[PDB]
C-alpha cells in the first residue's frame, strides 16, 4: 500500500490516482488543480467540493470508505512535530 | 417457532414483518380472558373447576332433570359458564311467569352461586378494590407499555389506535388513568351516566392549533354498568358498585338482586341490554372490513363460533393482515393428527394450514404469553429513557 | 404533563413535491437558536442539520436557503438518511428514499445524536486512534480504523502552507506507538 | 467553583454559555438585597444586629411573654423581619378590637422602633432623599451599565427585558431616569397615581428600545393608603415632606394602614391586591417557551419562591443562572449535618443530573460587581463620549 | 438622547440564496450617501464593501450588482470574513463560512474600519516596509514584512513603460537602509 502527497494533483496518472479509495484534501486554490478530484469519481458528490477553496489553516475534508458519510475535520498538532523553518534573513543580517 | 403458510421462519424476518405491518393506515388489537392472569386473574377452567369442588350438591340436580349440561364435558372441563347463565334465566323466566313457587326455589339459588363465583375471579385486587390510585402499583407494568407503545407511533392524519377486549375486568383502565389518557367508551356525564352510540367520532384538538385519546371496546359488559328501576343504562364508580351490590353479591348468602346486572352476556332477551352489544359488534364488523386493516390478536381461545366466522369472512380481502398467538400448537396438532381435537383445535389447524402468506400463526409455549408480545412491538426513537420526571416530584415535595 | 417528544417542535411541514422539504416556523421564534434539554443549538443557518419526528424512525436533512414567503420565514432542505433502533443502541442508514408527512413537526439535532452519525462499530473503537474535532460545533471526536485505512492506496493533497507534514507525522507516528511489529519505510 | 449537572467548567466556556443565552426570546433578571449593599444598603441580618444593641429592653417581651421569637435563632441571627412585623399587626388589631388598653400601648412602641429600623437602612444617601440629580453621583454606575447591557443586546423586532425585585429601594428609577430611559412600574397619572393591571400590556412608537418593565414585590417608600379605597404613589420630595421625616426623628406610630412595605398587611382587602398582581405576573411570566433568567443577591429564605422555581424545570425549554457567594461553607454543614433549609435547597438542587442549572461560587468572583463584566457589548455600541465636551462648552459660553 | 447605533442604516436582509446575499434600500436617497461623525462615505458601485451587524461580530462583504426591482431595489454580495475585538481593539480574519440572519441592517464601513482590515499581525512593525496607497479611496497605508517578502523569490510582471524600473529601485533602496549590511547584486 501507498501513500501520495503532492501539491500538484494534475501532474499524475489517471491510474495512479484512482487506485486510491480515500482522500484527505486539503486547501486548493487553482481551476486546473480541481477537476482531477472530480473526475476520479463518479457523480453523486458535489456538495463537498465547493468548500474547498475557503478553508482555514488546520482543516481538512476528508471522505472515502472510512467514513459512513463525508467529515470536515479539524487536525490536531503533534508535539514534537518537525522542523520549525529554514534560515532567516534579519536576523543574519542583524547580528551585530 | 412462527408459522406462515405451513413453512418455518426464524426471529430476524418476524421482527422486520412485525415492524413493516406497525407502520400500516389502521391497527387493532384484540384481547382474550388469558391476559388478565398477570395481576391475580383466573381463567373460566379455574372457575369451573372452583365452582365443582365449593358447591357440590347442585352439580348433581343439573344434569339428571334438566339435562342441558352433559357428562362428559364436566369431567374434560371444557364447559361454557358464559352460555349456562342465558339458559338458567330463561328456564327462570318461563317458571315465574307460568307461576310454578316451587320450581323458583331451585333457579333463584343457582344463580347465586354462579354470580357469586364469577365476580371474585375478576376483582383483579381482592379486598382493595374500593381504594384510590390502584395504578401505580408493579402488577400493571405491562399494560402501560402496551398502550404507550400503541399511541406513540402514530403520524399526524392517522387514526388513533383501538382496542377490543374481552374481559369484564377493571385492569386497562387502571392502567390508562395513571398515564394520564382519556379513553372513550361511550358514556358521558358525571352524575348520570347515559350511552351516547353517537358519540364514537368525536376528537381533541388544540384552540390555538394534547392529541392523546384511544378508544375502547367491550364485548362482555363490565362490573361497573347497571340498570336503575328505569329504562337505561347507568355507570358508577369502583367505590359505589362495592357500596351497593358488589359486597352483598360477595358476603350475603341469600341475595340474588335479578336482571340488574349486565355482565356477561346474561340477558340478551331483553331489548334494553342488547343495544350495547349490538353496536359492538357493528363497530366490530366495521373496522376489521377497512381496505388496509392490520390486525393482533392474543388470548383468544375460540370457543365461540361469530367472532370466528366474521374473522373468516373478513380474510377474503387482498389487503387484511393478521398474527394470531396460541400457545398450544404442537399439543393440538398430535390430537389432530389421530382424530382431530376439540372444536378450538380444528378451527385453529384448519386455518393454519391455508396457503396464504397474509396468515400467521406463532408457538412455542411459554414464549407466547403476554408479557413477551409486549416488547415485541418497535419503540420510538425519541422516546425518552430517563429518570427525570419521577426525580423532579420528588425534591418537590422534600420542600418544606 | 408528559409530552410525546423530549424535544421542543420549531416549525410544521407545509408542502411538498418529493426532491425538496418546505417548512414555515412559529411566530415565535426570530433568534436563530433554539433551546433543548442538552443546550442551544442552531438551526437557521445554511449548511446545518435538522430533522423531523415520523413514526419510529428519525430522518435527518440539511439546510440550503432562507427566504421570506409579522411575515412567514421559509425553510428549504434535502434528506440524507435516517436513523433507526434495533436492540440497544442506534444505527444510521445511508438511504434517503422516504419522505415524511404533512403537518411534521421540525427538531434540531442534540449532540448526542450527533455523535451516533460520526461514529463507528464499538467492537472497532479499541483499535482506532483519533484524528480531531468537527469545525461547526468543536465538540465530536472523529475516529478511523487502521484495518481499513491501510488496505487500499491513501491520498493526500493541499496547497504550500496549509499542513500536510502535520498531518502526515501525526498519522505515521501513532501506528508505531500502537502496534510495534510493523514495517514503514 | 462552577458545577453544571455534576461536572465543572472553565472561565471560557462559562462566558460562551452566557454570551448565548443573551439571545435568547426570552430574558429576565431576579435582584435580590444583596444587589443594594454596594451603595449604602444593609443585609437582613445587620439590621437585626443594630436592633439587638439599640433597643435591649424590648427584646426580653418578644420572648418571655408574647413568645413571637425564640432563642437560638436569635442568638444565630437567623430571624426574619416581615414576618415578625405581621405577626405584631395582627396583634395589636386585635387587641384594638377587644378594648385592651394595657396591652394596646405595647404593640406601638414595638412596631415604631422597628419600622425606624428598616427605614433607617432603606435610604441610599441619608439626608440627600429629597433633593435633585441623585442618579449623577458615582454609586449608582453598574445598575446603568446592567441597563445598557441588556437594552442594546435584542435584534429589532424582538421583546423587551424584564426586571424583578425584591427591594424598597430607589437606585433602579434614580439611574433609569438619567439615560432617559422609561420604566413601566403600572401607574399613570401625576397629580392622582393610580395602580391599574393593564399598563403593562402597552407599548411606545414613532409616528414620524426606549422602555422595560419593572416589577416590585415588596413595595416602595412612596406607596401609601389614603383615606379613599385606591393606592397613591409620590415622590421621593413629597414623601420626606409628609410621612418619612417624622418616623426618624420623632416618636409616632399612628398610621398602622398607611404604610405598604415590605410583605405586610396581607389581611386588608386592598394591599393584597397588588402583591396578588405581581406575583402573577412573575409566576406566569417564566411559563413561556424558550425563556432564560438569572438570580443574584437573593438568598432562598421564601418558599413560595422555591417552590414555583423548582417547578417550573419540569418544561424542556427552562434555564436559569444562580449565583451564590457562600457554597462551599454549604457542602460542609450539611454533609456533616446543619444548616438552615436555604443550603439544603442549594445543595439538593446542585447535584442534580440537568445540563439547566449553573451556580457560580466564590467569595467576591459570585458579587454583583462581577455580573455585569459577563454581559456582552455590542461590536458598534457606541462608546467614546464625547458629547459630554460639547455640553460643557455650551454651558460654559451661556 | 440615548442612541444605541450612532452609524446610520441603509438595509435590511431579505434573501439568502445559498452564498448569496440579497438587500432591499431604504426609502429615500439616503441609500446611496451616508454621512457620519469622521466623514462621508458610500455605497454607488460594484466592488465596495459594506457591514452586517450581527452582535460579536461584523460580517464584511463585497458588492456586485445593483437594479431595479419609485420602485424598489435591491443589492447582491458575497462574503469574506468577520471583525470582532480581542481585548481592547479588533482583529480581522478572512474565513468564509459565516452569514448574518434575516433581518439584520446594513451600515457603510468608516476609514477606522478599512485600517484594521489592511494591516500586519501586531508585531512585524520593526520590519515594516511601506509601498503605497490604496487606489480605491486613498486613505490606508499598505506595508511589507522583510523576514517574509524577500525570504524566497519574486516576480515583478507588466508591460513596457509602465513602470517597473521605478518599484525596482524604491524596494531595493529602501531595504538597503534599514539594515547597512546587506548584499545585493
Ligand atoms: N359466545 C360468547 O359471547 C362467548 C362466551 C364465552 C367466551 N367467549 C370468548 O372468550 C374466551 C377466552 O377465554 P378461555 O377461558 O376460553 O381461555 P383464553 O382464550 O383466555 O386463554 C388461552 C390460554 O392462554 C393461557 N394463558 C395464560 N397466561 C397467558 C398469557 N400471559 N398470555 C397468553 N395466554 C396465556 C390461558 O390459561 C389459556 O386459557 C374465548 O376466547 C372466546 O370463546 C365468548
Ligand atoms: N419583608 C420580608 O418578607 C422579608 C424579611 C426578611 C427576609 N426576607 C428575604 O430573605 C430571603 C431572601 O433573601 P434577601 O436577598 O431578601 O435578603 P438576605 O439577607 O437573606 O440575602 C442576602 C444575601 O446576599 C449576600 N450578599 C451580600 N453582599 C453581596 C454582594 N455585594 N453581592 C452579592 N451578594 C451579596 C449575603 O451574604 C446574603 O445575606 C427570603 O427569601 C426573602 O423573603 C424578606
Ligand atoms: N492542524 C494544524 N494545527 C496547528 N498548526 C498547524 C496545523 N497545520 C499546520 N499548522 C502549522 O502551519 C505551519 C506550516 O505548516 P507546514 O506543515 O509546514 O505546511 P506544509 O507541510 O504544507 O509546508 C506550521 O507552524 C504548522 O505547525
Ligand atoms: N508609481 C508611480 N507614480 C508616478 N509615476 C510613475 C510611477 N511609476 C512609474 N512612473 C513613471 O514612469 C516612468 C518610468 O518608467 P520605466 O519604469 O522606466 O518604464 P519601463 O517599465 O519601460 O522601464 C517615470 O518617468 C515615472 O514618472
Ligand atoms: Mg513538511
Ligand atoms: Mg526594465
Amino acid at each position: 500500500s501507498l501513500i501520495v502527497s503532492t501539491q500538484r494533483p494534475s501532474e499524475l496518472s489517471p491510474t495512479v490516482l484512482a487506485m486510491c479509495s480515500n482522500w484527505f484534501s486539503l486547501r486548493l486554490t487553482n481551476e486546473r488543480d480541481l477537476q482531477a478530484l472530480r473526475y476520479a469519481m463518479e457523480s453523486g458528490n458535489e456538495q463537498i467540493l465547493k468548500q474547498i477553496s475557503g478553508l482555514p489553516r488546520g482543516d481538512a475534508v476528508a471522505f472515502g470508505s472510512a467514513f459512513n458519510l463525508p467529515v470536515r475535520i479539524s487536525i490536531n498538532q503533534a508535539r514534537p512535530g518537525p522542523k520549525s523553518s529554514d534560515a532567516v534573513f534579519s536576523e543574519e543580517w542583524a547580528n551585530c | 417457532s412462527i408459522y406462515q403458510g405451513g413453512n418455518k421462519l426464524n426471529e430476524d424476518d418476524f421482527r422486520s414483518h412485525v415492524y413493516s405491518l406497525c407502520q400500516l393506515d389502521n391497527v387493532g388489537v384484540l384481547l382474550g380472558a388469558g391476559a388478565s392472569v398477570g395481576c391475580g386473574g383466573k381463567t373460566m377452567k379455574d372457575v369451573w373447576k372452583s365452582f365443582k369442588q365449593n358447591y357440590p350438591e347442585l352439580l348433581g340436580a343439573l344434569i339428571d332433570k334438566y339435562l342441558l349440561v352433559s357428562q362428559i364435558d364436566s369431567d374434560n372441563n371444557l364447559v361454557n359458564v358464559e352460555l349456562l347463565i342465558d339458559e338458567a334465566t330463561k328456564f327462570l323466566s318461563v317458571a315465574k311467569t307460568r307461576r310454578c313457587e316451587d320450581e323458583e326455589e331451585e333457579f333463584r339459588k343457582i344463580l347465586s352461586s354462579l354470580y357469586k363465583e364469577v365476580t371474585k375471579a375478576a376483582l383483579l385486587t381482592g379486598e382493595q378494590f374500593r381504594e384510590k390510585n390502584q395504578g401505580k402499583k408493579d402488577a400493571f407494568k405491562y399494560h402501560k407499555e402496551l398502550i404507550s407503545k400503541l399511541i406513540s407511533n402514530r403520524q399526524p392524519g392517522q387514526s388513533a389506535p383501538a382496542i377490543f377486549t374481552t374481559n369484564y375486568d377493571l385492569a386497562l383502565e387502571w392502567a390508562a388513568e395513571d398515564l394520564g389518557i382519556q379513553l372513550f367508551n361511550g358514556f358521558s356525564g358525571l352524575h348520570t351516566r347515559q350511552f351516547y352510540p353517537q358519540n364514537f367520532d368525536l376528537a381533541f384538538r388544540n384552540v390555538n392549533a394534547g392529541h392523546y385519546h384511544a378508544y375502547l371496546y367491550k364485548l362482555h359488559g363490565s362490573l361497573t354498568w347497571y340498570q336503575n328501576d328505569s329504562l337505561t343504562v347507568n355507570e358508577v364508580s369502583a367505590s359505589q358498585a362495592y357500596d351497593e351490590y358488589i359486597n352483598d353479591i360477595i358476603n350475603k348468602d341469600d341475595f340474588y338482586r335479578g336482571q340488574h346486572l349486565i355482565y356477561p352476556g346474561a340477558n340478551k332477551y331483553s331489548h334494553t341490554i342488547g343495544f350495547v352489544y349490538g353496536e359492538m359488534f357493528r363497530r366490530f364488523g366495521e373496522f376489521i372490513s377497512k381496505p388496509q386493516t392490520a390486525l393482533f390478536i392474543n388470548g383468544f381461545g375460540f370457543g365461540d363460533y361469530h367472532i370466528n366466522r366474521i374473522i373468516l369472512g373478513a380474510l377474503l380481502n387482498p389487503s387484511f393482515h393478521v398474527v394470531i398467538y396460541y400457545p398450544e400448537l404442537k399439543e393440538a396438532i398430535t390430537k389432530v393428527s389421530k382424530g382431530g381435537g376439540s372444536e378450538a383445535e380444528k378451527a385453529i389447524v384448519t386455518l393454519k394450514n391455508m396457503a396464504f402468506n397474509q396468515v400467521t400463526v406463532v408457538g412455542g409455549g411459554s414464549k407466547a404469553y403476554f408479557n413477551s408480545f409486549v416488547e415485541h412491538l418497535p419503540y420510538p426513537v425519541l422516546f425518552p429513557r430517563d429518570n427525570i420526571v419521577d426525580e423532579l416530584v420528588e425534591a418537590i415535595a422534600n420542600l418544606s | 404533563l408528559f409530552k410525546l417528544t423530549e424535544i421542543s417542535a420549531i416549525g410544521y411541514v407545509v408542502g411538498l413535491e418529493g426532491e425538496r422539504i418546505r417548512i414555515n416556523l412559529h411566530e415565535g421564534l426570530q433568534g436563530r437558536l433554539a433551546s433543548h434539554r442538552k443546550g442551544v443549538s442552531s438551526v437557521t443557518q445554511p449548511g446545518d442539520l435538522i430533522g423531523f419526528d415520523a413514526g419510529n424512525i428519525l430522518v435527518v436533512a440539511r439546510v440550503t436557503d432562507m427566504a421570506f414567503v409579522i411575515p412567514l420565514r421559509q425553510i428549504i432542505a434535502y434528506a440524507i438518511g435516517f436513523v433507526k433502533r434495533e436492540l440497544n443502541g442506534y444505527v444510521f442508514i445511508s438511504e434517503d428514499w422516504r419522505l415524511p408527512a404533512l403537518g411534521s413537526s421540525a427538531v434540531p439535532l442534540t449532540s448526542d445524536f450527533l455523535n451516533i452519525i460520526y461514529s463507528i462499530d464499538k467492537e472497532e473503537l479499541p483499535k482506532a486512534v483519533e484524528l480531531g474535532v468537527d469545525s461547526r460545533t468543536k465538540t465530536v471526536k472523529i475516529f478511523a480504523s487502521v484495518d481499513k485505512l491501510l488496505s487500499r492506496h491513501l491520498a493526500v493533497l493541499g496547497s504550500t502552507g496549509y499542513g500536510k507534514s502535520n498531518f502526515n507525522a501525526l498519522l505515521t507516528r501513532k501506528v508505531s506507538e500502537k502496534y510495534p511489529n510493523s514495517r514503514i519505510v
